[PDB]
């Protein structure tokens, strides 16, 4: 996402954050409320990262 | 050079293949220079947030 843009962002969840590194569900969703991260590319809430996705060709999530 | 038909037929063939190779070459060479200016020209500026 923050080379390509929008068009190339990979979908997250809280439990896959969780998962990622010693962590739950619950306290990650406190940390990232009205939190904003300045990049290049824009000004960002944490919360704008995480989505929903769809079924895409070839097993895929979009 | 007709692909070196019948010039030599004993070293005029190694000559043309060593000249159609360093053509590929310049070619290679002259793409990836034109892609690296190209990217470097519009690659970005950075600005006031």
């Amino acid at each position: 996402f923050f080379e390509q843009g929008e068009e190339y962002m990979k979908p997250m969840v809280l439990a896959d954050i969780a998962q990622a590194v010693e962590m739950h569900e619950s306290t990650i969703s406190r940390v990232t409320t009205q939190k904003y991260l300045h990049s290049p590319r824009g000004i960002f809430e944490l919360k704008y990262f995480f989505s929903s996705h769809v079924n895409t060709e070839g097993g895929g999530e979009a | 050079r007709w692909l070196e038909l019948g010039l030599t037929d004993e070293e005029k063939q190694n000559q043309l293949e060593q000249l159609a190779e360093q053509y590929d070459e310049l070619k290679h060479e002259f793409e990836k220079k034109l892609e690296a200016k190209r990217r470097k020209i519009t690659q970005g500026d950075d600005l006031a947030p």
